[PDB]
């Protein structure tokens, strides 16, 4: 019979009618499973071994996708999704947030003789990819409401990644002013939704599928490491005290990730070359923070 | 009071551990390299102190012991027996034990079967969790023993230029026990001198070494002439045995692991026309996720009279990105598996020994799978009536004439290729209609994948 | 938004007649909930193939025979006699798979609703499409 | 745990809804543990090579489950 | 510019007003950080998504220092300030803990070209030592409550540790009784404390670091693992039973822990070899547990 | 219709794909030992089931290509130019490639860059994350092929006595490309038979080795007759390859490593004042965590006429 | 639920076979699961023992059905032991795996039938599997 393997897979994102073939995938995880009510019920008549289980929900289903960067760019559609405001190429962190309920989806696995899973009312929750001496790869971490199984389904022929976009070493500025000895820059975006159960007493001996939800917060973060570097004697610019307010970039030559003003908080560790370690946030008043995407050539 | 030399060793197969008869045993030729034997596990349990005056003492315990290891090397040595006139190849039983996991039966169409014109194994029938199950007898000398209840674990076969063809035999055993009185009488199930003389009648050059690739994707066959290889047959089998520590085990029972029929070929470079340097070119520019290549070693070369052959054919092959081999001549290494087209379909590939191969015998064994069932060479396309062209709005019922006139497969499907003039349906009425000046031409191919090609190129006018 | 169906694999029991019927009912969402009425089947009629194969040219196993059950209610029935079984049944692949002898592939089907009248358009529509099973059975 | 293996498209043998009651036995040469109705939930997980994972129990009123313990030849 | 590399690196223990350069020194580990109030005012006018975090305090430093024994014992000091009491070469374990508060000391963590890591009211609140068959290293752990960076300091080029102690191998007795088949003896004392937060309304728009300290205990510990051994049957030397009261010392060529009178609790584990597993502490009447420092001769 | 040997093999060093001329690109005269090539990755995905009449079958997916690898041994053979007069050795762009990630310059001051007196190497201006970024042609009789946007990974020097002056470039490029068509004429590009009289004029022997030693801290200069020895430059590049599921992947960029400037040295035990004796009972008897020494290492030996040396 | 047709059936060497179906019709809209049974009028089934499912397949035996109690929709399916000799004989000599009593003996399936209870022949079959023969000791 047919077996199903991941590498032979295709993952399909259906928005606004269109589907979102997302080709350079380097990994993806999901898993599919049941919510149950077991209760046993020993009375001093009998002492029962046997429960009373039934399934009444779906739990709801966590998929993360790993995707490398690509020239046509279609992995911002992500922040776009998210909440991110679009202006061009660069998308805005909102000062607040849009609207009460995320931005819904549906997203195909599929698979070799028309074997498919079908995920439906999706949210991105996590994107955060880390600027690094490897290659970069932002990994999305989505959550589902629905999970079914169907014959037919969408696939992205024309809507694709491109080729990846080659390394290129990131660095972090404050204005035009380099941060020397950058180790690792790690950036973190999130929509910490939360599901809404309504499961009542008209879904008795019915499974309850989650469907609605509404955004806690957004933010965005950035935890940078370098090594701790001095070129003076009480040298001001580099040291540990706590900066307020302070312009900062993480800037590659395919992307840029800005904060128009930061709070960095600095934590030093004395292991075999001394390191500190970064903590940046947007201020209260900062402006919102940009992320361009470069394709080629800026 | 005797000293044993392995010289005199002498190797009997058998599937039964009593009533050995004929049908059950045979001796195997095995050479210089045969090794047999079974390893103990042991344990040391040492007292680790620290104060001064500390304890300096060990302890010894047997604790298991491990699966019986064994190998030899054969020649292939194809030929027909007098007793059924079929051909067959002497080690047959080891041939089967790896092929299949069923009772062996030559005259059915899994595992080792035989025929009147080539010895055949095919894995269609290997998905068993303990294949056919030997027993290998050991006689040095005077001395008797046996390895009990062994299962083939793969069959190495390397293809080395200037030498014979040879095989060289790998597997594992719950237990080697000596044996004291002798199990059956070894001149009596020992080959005889007539047989012996039929099969050194029949000998495998590994240097007459034919090779036949070709890209099913792209239908390009290539001419690689060979500079020395390699391939397995591998069953990945382990044996299982039980942990108790208060007395000492032998292994339990077995489980095989997955079936892997991979390979290596190393050539040199061929700036000629579709030549090493051209498929490497080919698969170093396509750099494609998976390879769809029809790979036909043919052991012993290809004749036109007869001659000896050992022939591995892979229909789905996967071929790896060649790389090259900077020697004191440029060469390269073609490194395959042979991949099945479903995980549970077995017929990841098969094999033909026969000591009477024709150019089209293995020609019909590749593209048929049997030596014995013909196979379709060449094909033209005829017309209803021997007519050469067609008017608007006129049907045309082709028809087809094929060779050899004994071909098992004589259908053939119908397509039109070039210009769009007309259409055929499945038994080739073709048919047309008005406005239709061009010429348009018809094909057809044959059922059994022979690769014969019928073109007729018919004039359609407007008519009169 | 959702996704269709039209992929739907039917299993045939030898020696007996096979019968499916597809109701086609009209929906819709709106202020008041979903409301459904049978889709009246007037001049509707259906016809389904078996090949062997896909690709141009494949051999007819066999074909459906097609019937309007009811028309108020939206029903139509579409099924084969049992001699169509039993054709089909020699026409099948001889390949078994194992944990299940019994069923064998026999080709794929389509099925096709048109409405062909003088002021109607001449519009099809293929509703399905998948492969055709077979579960021999001994008895008969 | 099993592979996720699908025959037919569409299948209703092998799929992943629940299962209020079904008889089951995971039998051995030597051992057979029998459930006369069982309560089977499923888990799909996208590794390497699909795997479904079962969690079977008893029913509410289903009869006890059986342990048969075989020396030899059954 | 100029790096920090742990391996060159001096630690001087600033005590009395004299610096106590801790040589011998096989690995020490710190880091230093802030504590942030960071809220996220939310409201029905603003689903805002910035949040208004203020750097207001110093998250107190957990240094830890593993040094080698040495010929001139300044490794005792440690014992010294963390609250034993001295006779001769002899460290005592008081009845009652003397004073509220612990000793306070500042510490240098010194690198080239004059920088330094400036660590102020520390008190050691850890050290233990495993005598093995392998060289004994204690552990010391000390607590830090302000941290800062300075550009001159105190460098220790006096007071330093000696030569390493040559091994010897560690034996417990019980009076004159030996304890056979020892594997490892493991000592463990503290000094409990505890910072007393006062961060108040008038540290308001400023960094807070702690500054005071109580003692919550003290204590004496030691787990000894033997290989199960009897030299009778129904042994009474020898068994697994409790014992109340026992004089008890782990011994060295170099150091003695003394119990005067010990409570014994026995752990037996039925691994590959039979090993006991003792737990002592000292009674509730007990005499002070001794530390002896032997440098060279006893 | 040909068989191609190795014996036949060119190698030219470039720095432009397109526009050959002199200035770019020159033959780098090699030896036996030249190896090129590429690997590539695979993957076996395997049913382990537990059951009777178990699956088993496999299959295979090509996911990545590694990154090319080539090696080469060289002579070093300094000598001048009739066109500069500025002496300079043959493989000098693979020098600098070594040496530094800028532009090449021999008229500056860091890098490979010449003069009237000597040819020069120094690492002064090696903090790049990339290179000099070369494209290695290999010409085997009559088909062309080349490694593209190489980068010189490493430089083994043997000091084997009575024996010639030799070097060893490692390095590794992105993909390896086969060129049907004829990139540049190797006849012109090829060095011609003057220059090659002008080479073979002047060839460095290990064997005339002589050693400076010195004890910064102690100044002590030791008198050490080696016996055999080898120094590496390494720059430990780590070719970065993309991991995508559907389509093989080759490497896209480099990052460089740690510079290291190793060596080995072996020489008898001499008991004569300031010999080997002497400079082993004073290394362990001082036993330094650091050390300060001078070391110069003189290839082809010293002498008042002039004579070849690195 | 889903189908459970497939079950398999080990009769007994020189013992006489007899099979009590209760058929029963499970509703599981209430959440006691309705016990009603179907009632047994114009129905007939028909059952045929034949070794292997390839085609031209030789008759091993073939199932006698009896109708008993129409009402509460019981129903019997039987052999004489002279049919349970008769397919003992041409049993294979291979025994099971789980059981080294038991041999196969063939395939075997019983078909529904109503005969124009409304016109129509609704016939399908009702379970399926494989016969095997249980060798006994006693004669």
């Amino acid at each position: 019979m047919f077996y199903s393997l991941m590498r032979e897979s295709k993952i399909v994102i259906e928005y606004d009618g269109r589907g979102y073939h997302f080709d350079a995938l380097s990994n993806y995880d999901a898993s599919t499973s049941f919510q149950e009510f077991k209760t046993l019920r020993r009375t001093i008549h009998n002492r029962t071994n046997y429960a009373d289980s039934i399934i009444n929900a779906q739990d709801p289903s966590s998929i993360s996708l790993a995707i490398n960067f690509s020239t046509t760019l279609i992995e911002s559609n992500f922040f776009d999704w998210m909440g991110f405001t679009r202006e061009g190429n660069s998308l805005f962190l909102p000062r607040n947030t849009p609207n009460i309920e995320p931005i819904m989806f549906n997203m195909y696995i599929i698979n070799h003789n028309n074997s498919c899973i079908y995920f439906e009312n999706c949210y991105v929750s996590t994107v955060d990819f880390s600027l690094d001496k490897s290659i970069p790869i932002l990994n999305v971490g989505i959550e589902s409401g629905k999970f079914s199984e169907v014959s037919t389904f969408r696939d992205g022929y024309t809507i694709t990644q491109g080729e990846v976009l080659p390394y290129s070493a990131p660095a972090v500025y404050t204005n035009s002013s380099p941060l020397p000895a950058l180790i690792s820059a790690s950036m973190s975006f999130q929509q910490q939704c939360s599901w809404r159960e309504d499961r009542n007493i008209f879904d008795i001996n019915k499974i309850y599928t989650n469907k609605r939800a509404y955004v806690n917060e957004m933010n965005a973060s950035a935890t940078l490491a370098f090594y701790y570097v001095k070129r003076l004697v009480g040298d001001k610019f580099l040291n540990l005290d706590p900066e307020t307010r302070t312009p900062l970039i993480i800037k590659n030559k395919y992307v840029s990730i800005t904060f128009p003003l930061a709070r960095i908080s600095k934590r030093l560790n004395f292991s075999d070359l001394y390191q500190v370690e970064y903590d940046v946030i947007p201020t209260a008043d900062s402006d919102p923070v940009e992320i361009n995407f470069f394709g080629e050539r800026k | 009071m005797s000293l044993q030399l392995l010289r005199n060793t002498r190797i009997f197969v058998s599937t039964v551990k009593t009533g050995h008869n004929k049908t059950n045993t045979q001796e195997i030729l095995v050479q210089d390299d045969i090794s047999w034997g079974q390893d103990s596990n042991s344990t040391d349990i040492t007292v680790n102190e620290a104060g001064p005056r500390p304890t300096r003492g060990s302890k010894r315990f047997n604790d298991s012991l491990n699966a019986a290891e064994w190998s030899f090397s054969t020649y292939i040595l194809p030929y027909k027996d007098k007793n059924t006139s079929k051909q067959i190849v002497p080690d047959y039983m080891l041939w089967h034990a790896l092929s299949s996991g069923r009772a062996i039966n030559l005259e059915g169409t899994t595992g080792a079967h035989n025929n009147a014109t080539n010895f055949m194994v095919n894995f269609k029938d290997n998905s068993y969790h303990e294949l056919a199950m030997l027993h290998i007898y050991i006689l040095t000398d005077k001395t008797w023993s046996y390895i009990d209840s062994c299962q083939i674990n793969q069959a190495e076969v390397n293809v080395d230029i200037e030498d014979i063809g040879r095989v060289t035999w790998s597997g594992n055993g719950n237990q080697l026990i000596p044996l004291d009185e002798q199990p059956f009488d070894p001149d009596q199930i020992g080959i005889d001198d007539e047989t012996y003389m039929t099969i050194q009648g029949s000998y495998i050059k590994n240097k007459l070494t034919i090779l036949k690739i070709k890209d099913m994707d792209t239908n390009k066959s290539y001419d690689i002439p060979i500079t020395g290889g390699t391939f397995t047959i591998n069953n990945n089998i382990t044996y299982l045995t039980p942990n108790v520590m208060s007395r000492v085990t032998i292994p339990i029972g077995s489980f095989t692991g997955a079936f892997e029929l991979t390979g290596s070929l190393t050539a040199y470079l061929n700036d000629k026309s579709l030549g090493s340097m051209e498929l490497y070119k080919d698969l170093i520019k396509t750099l494609k996720v998976v390879n769809r290549f029809e790979i036909a070693l043919v052991l012993g070369g290809e004749y036109d009279d007869e001659r000896p052959a050992a022939i591995l054919v892979a229909k789905q092959a996967h071929v790896n990105i060649p790389t090259i081999e900077t020697d004191d001549v440029l060469g390269t290494s073609v490194e395959f598996k042979a991949i099945p087209s479903d995980l549970d379909a077995g017929d990841e590939g098969y094999l033909g020994f026969s000591s009477k191969y024709t150019r089209t015998t293995i020609n019909n064994l590749i593209v048929n799978g049997d030596g014995a069932t013909d196979a379709v060479t060449a094909i033209t396309v005829k017309s209803a009536g021997n007519v050469t062209t067609l008017n608007r709005s006129a049907t045309l019922q082709m028809s087809v004439e094929v060779t050899p006139s004994s071909a098992r497969n004589k259908e053939v499907t119908w397509a039109i290729t070039a210009g769009d003039a007309a259409t055929i349906n499945a038994t080739g009425l073709l048919r047309a209609d008005a406005s239709k000046t061009g010429a348009v031409t018809v094909e057809a191919t044959a059922k059994d994948g022979s690769g014969v090609k019928g073109t007729k190129v018919i004039t359609v006018t407007a008519g009169g | 938004m959702s996704t269709e169906n039209r992929v739907i694999d039917l299993v045939v029991d030898e020696n007996v007649p096979y019968g499916l019927l597809m109701q086609f009912m009209d929906v819709d969402d709106s202020v008041y909930p979903s409301t459904s009425k049978p889709v009246d089947l007037t001049d509707f009629s259906l016809r389904g193939s078996i090949k062997s194969s896909l690709e141009d040219g494949a051999e007819t196993v066999a074909s459906f025979t097609t019937a309007i059950v009811d028309a108020a209610q939206g029903v139509a029935s579409i099924s084969l006699p049992v001699s169509a079984v039993t054709t089909i049944a020699s026409k099948a692949s001889k390949e078994r798979d194992r944990y299940n002898p019994r069923q064998r592939l026999a080709g794929y089907y389509d099925v096709i609703i048109t409405r062909t009248a003088v002021g109607s358009a001449a519009s099809s529509f293929r509703i399905m499409e998948g492969k055709v099973y077979i579960s021999d059975g001994v008895t008969q």
